[PDB]
């Protein structure tokens, strides 16, 4: 019926506390905002399922 | 500023529907620097 709700901080598993690699990563733009969207739709899923 | 203006920058939005919103991700900040390194002091022989 459900499966587990999963988070990610896509800049804490790419870069974790690093500032450099953070700096690096915002030249990608979008991308981590619509992995953390996409996996936000899975999760509200699970309670609407 | 506060948890609302962040939640507006992250919807880049003034008005902000009813609901809860995932936001940036906390972390505690290091208080100190700590450097250990071995208690050997003279110096290297590169002149030899
Ligand atoms: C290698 O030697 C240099 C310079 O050549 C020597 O200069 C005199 C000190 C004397 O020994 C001559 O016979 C050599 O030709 C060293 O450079 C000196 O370093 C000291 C600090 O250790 C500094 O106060 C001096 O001003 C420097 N003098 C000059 C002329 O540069 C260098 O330290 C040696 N390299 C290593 C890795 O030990």
């Amino acid at each position: 019926v459900s499966m587990t709700k999963t988070s990610v901080d896509c800049t804490m598993y790419i870069c974790g506390d690093s500032t450099e690699c953070s700096n690096l990563l915002l030249q990608y733009g979008s991308f981590c905002t619509q992995l953390n969207r996409a996996l936000t739709g899975i999760a509200v899923e699970q309670d609407k399922n | 500023l506060d948890p609302l203006s962040e939640t507006k920058c992250t919807l880049k939005s003034f008005t902000v529907e009813k609901g809860i919103y995932q936001t940036s991700n906390f972390r505690v900040q290091p208080t100190e620097s700590i450097v250990r390194f071995p208690n050997i002091t003279n110096l290297c022989p590169f002149g030899e």
